[PDB]
RNA sequence: GCCGGCAGUCGGCAGAGCGAGAAAGAGAGUGGCGCGGACGCUACGCCGCGACGAGUAGGAGGGCCGCUGCGGUGAGCCUUGAAGCCUAGGGCGCGGGCCCGGGUGGAGCCGCCGCAGGUGCAGAUCUUGGUGGUAGUAGCAAAUAUUCAAACGAGAACUUUG
RNA sequence: UGCGAGUGCCUAGUGGGCCACUUUUGGUAAGCAGAACUGGCGCUGCGGGAUGAACCGAACGCCGGGUUAAGGCGCCCGAUG
RNA sequence: AAGAGGGCGUGAAACCGUUAAGAGGUAAACGGGUGGGGUCCGCGCAGUCCGCCCGGAGGAUUCAACCCGGCGGCGCGGUCC
């Protein structure tokens, strides 16, 4: 068992695959980050059948199912112990998340403090 | 190429004005230079008025 | 598909004032509630006029207020203005007044109080008349700006009296071919 | 603030907001007010009439100091003096008629625009208008010149 | 888009409503035991209906998209490990991109409110620098010619001697 | 019969077009040149015409079910096996 | 700390060498949809708790109501000073 969310709806996503920039497979200098094709004769731009899909507003997730983990919590970045007590009224639907720049000496103090306030930490054993 | 109701402007920028641009960053330093010489002028003539005759 | 022209789908009326000040937004906050709760249409016009721009709510001269408040029927009556109250130097006598505005100039403020008048603000207006009963709503000259004299029909067009865009007024900069019967033609 | 400029939103668009068929060349129409009579004649005719040609006589050494003549109307006449001057009028059973020196404030000619309140005055100015006099004389005042 | 709704959380100082076919008030008067009631409202916020959603040149709006530096701000992070880089790890956002886990690294760095710009690349027979296929390929062919034995050496078709 | 209307400022881009039912000029004719109305491509994806500018249907936020237009139902290829 | 070894702070990509896995006659690569195989993750593998009431088993120097002292809110005290 662990710290369960207050409510656990069925998280549904209209598209789970990432959006791939055109011709990023052929070349190396073209990154995975999306760029809108603005050419005059482009198969992607005028939406030819059997091509890659362009990101539109219709691919947006439901407002109720947005920004949760598969566990059902929202992330919130945490730097020190003083920023952990703000989530004392949101532990049933929000989880604490430790930054990459937190040293292992005071990372243990945040974890055991979060146990006392019953706040879920998505990375409870990172540096050990 | 004027378009849709501007004034017929005559800018006097057809010369090479960029060689003769006079910047005024000397203004606060010139004010101190004039003032510090004004106080020094008034101290050489001790009983005489600072403005002059 | 549906054949609907979408070019006029979005109305271009104002929703929120563009100013970032907090006193105007508190006045908007006060009159937002009164517009959608009370049945008085006076509060809707004030809320609509509290969203205008500075060139959209022109200053109201003091003498126009005197001229518009000496009409029969409006005695013991308050005047509410959305713009600003400015003094007029070509008026001598000023009666007792009751004026409500966002801002009154210092010269016009001392003139009203000297004659026994009363200058109120819009927050005190809601405490006095939340429905705006017994109020007269006035506004300044919308077309009184110098900008509107350059509008309308273009110059160099017959029977048009638009001021041209001229850098400085002189004898030889204009009033020549295009304006004179002696020089080519005139309109 | 370059971050609010239109150029930041145009990053990515090939033509940069200046057309695809006709590119933004150097000077398509000509530099400055090129072609007042040719190929830009319609814009100069229906927006700046009377731009071309001579009119009137030429005055070579024209000095603005000779033609200096600031004007003031009768409607803004009691603002030239203090408030306690005019309230000490139409009183004391004398007809005090205070003297307002127009030249003293920095105006020369007095014009007749506006309505004058009923109080006889004495006005000292270098110039006067015909319609200026009949308003003051109609009220009951008198005009006195000065050089 | 709605003259959209929500300041009404008006609680032993209380009575918890104004979806309801019909222009207006769950209005004041005067004669005949048990201390109790979930959420909220960054009103630049929250919530409810209806309609619609293509797009070149082009225009407008929103970016809690991103880079650099500055004024504040986080009793901010950091040699018990900062920036940078890699990653078949976990993920988030439609998307710009962003947050963690592991490895290298050793010294500075990040969020928010505003400010400023030399601020975002796939091309320009672009500039600089580096690296591939071609490819162990074309080639090492103008002027007749080298051979034998010994010496030096670790090593001799090319050096030396006969 | 249906639709909430009027009005004022700036303002980019455009100023090489093309095709088709019908009318029609020159030309023997032309995927030729030049006109009128309307609709399309330009700027537009989708089903169909094997293939495709302009042909027929039909115009597009992301999906599930159902039903069709034009086309089709021997196999490729869903459907008259 | 040479996983800092004299052009030596880190050491990216293009490119190449080697190892592990997989595949290979319609050039390669891509989108939608699945399936299979991997490396890791959920430190999973008798499966979440939160309040009220009921039953029997145990423990405090404890509940309500009173006394004193201190603090705080309100007071149209109809109209205290």
């Amino acid at each position: 068992a662990a710290l369960r969310p207050l409510v656990k709806p069925k998280i549904v996503k209209k598209r789970t695959k990432k959006f791939i920039r055109h011709q990023s497979d052929r070349y190396v200098k073209i990154k995975r980050n999306w760029r809108k094709p603005r050419g005059i004769d482009n198969r992607v731009r005028r939406r030819f059948k059997g091509q890659i899909l362009m990101p539109n507003i219709g691919y947006g997730s439901n407002k109720k199912t947005k920004h949760m983990l598969p566990s059902g919590f929202r992330k919130f970045l945490v730097h020190n112990v003083k920023e952990l007590e703000v989530l004392l009224m949101c532990n049933k639907s929000y989880c604490a998340e430790i930054a990459h720049n937190v040293s292992s000496k005071n990372r243990k103090a945040i974890v055991e403090r979060a146990a006392q306030l019953a706040i879920r930490v998505t990375n409870p054993n990172a540096r050990l | 190429a004027p378009s849709r109701n501007g004034m017929i402007l005559k800018p006097h920028f057809h010369k090479d004005w960029q060689r003769r641009v006079a910047t005024w960053f000397n203004q606060p330093a010139r004010k101190i230079r004039r003032r510090k010489a004004r106080q020094a002028r008034a101290r050489r003539i001790a009983p005489r008025p600072a403005s002059g005759p | 598909g549906v054949d609907i022209r979408h070019n006029k789908d979005r109305k271009v009326r104002r929703k929120e004032p563009k100013s970032q000040d907090i006193y105007l937004r508190l006045l908007v906050k006060l009159y937002r509630f009164l517009a959608r709760r009370t049945n008085s249409t006076f509060n809707q016009v004030v809320l609509k006029r509290l969203f205008m721009s500075r060139t959209n709510r022109p200053p109201l001269s003091l003498s126009r207020m005197i001229r518009k408040m000496k009409l029969p029927g409006r005695e013991g009556k308050t005047a509410v203005v959305v713009g600003t109250i400015t003094d007029d130097v070509r008026v001598q006598e000023v009666p007792k007044l009751k004026v409500c505005a966002l801002r009154v100039s210092s010269r016009a403020r001392s003139r009203i109080l000297k004659a026994g008048g009363k200058i109120l603000t819009f927050d005190q207006l809601a405490l006095d008349s939340p429905k705006g009963c017994g109020t007269v709503l006035l506004s300044g000259p919308r077309k009184g700006r110098e900008v509107y004299r350059h509008f309308g029909k273009a110059p160099g067009t017959p029977h048009s009296h638009t001021k041209p865009y001229v850098r400085s007024k002189g004898r030889k900069f204009e009033r020549a071919r295009g304006r004179r019967a002696s020089r080519g033609y005139k309109n | 603030p370059s971050r609010l400029r239109k150029t930041r939103k145009l990053r990515g668009h090939v033509s940069h907001g200046h057309g695809r068929i006709g590119k933004h060349r150097k000077h398509p129409g000509g530099r400055g007010n090129a072609g007042g009579m040719h190929h830009h004649r319609i814009n100069f005719d229906k927006y700046h009439p009377g731009y071309f040609g001579k009119v009137g006589m030429r005055h070579y050494h024209l000095k603005r100091n000779q033609s200096f003549c600031p004007t003031v109307n009768l409607d803004k006449l009691w603002t030239l003096v203090s408030e306690q001057t005019r309230v000490n009028a139409a009183k004391n059973k004398t007809g005090a008629a205070p003297i307002i020196d127009v030249v003293r404030s920095g105006y020369y000619k007095v014009l007749g625009k506006g309505k004058l309140p009923k109080q006889p005055v004495i006005v000292k100015a270098k110039f006067f208008s015909r319609r200026a006099e009949e308003k003051i004389k109609g009220v009951g005042g008198a005009c006195v010149l000065v050089a």
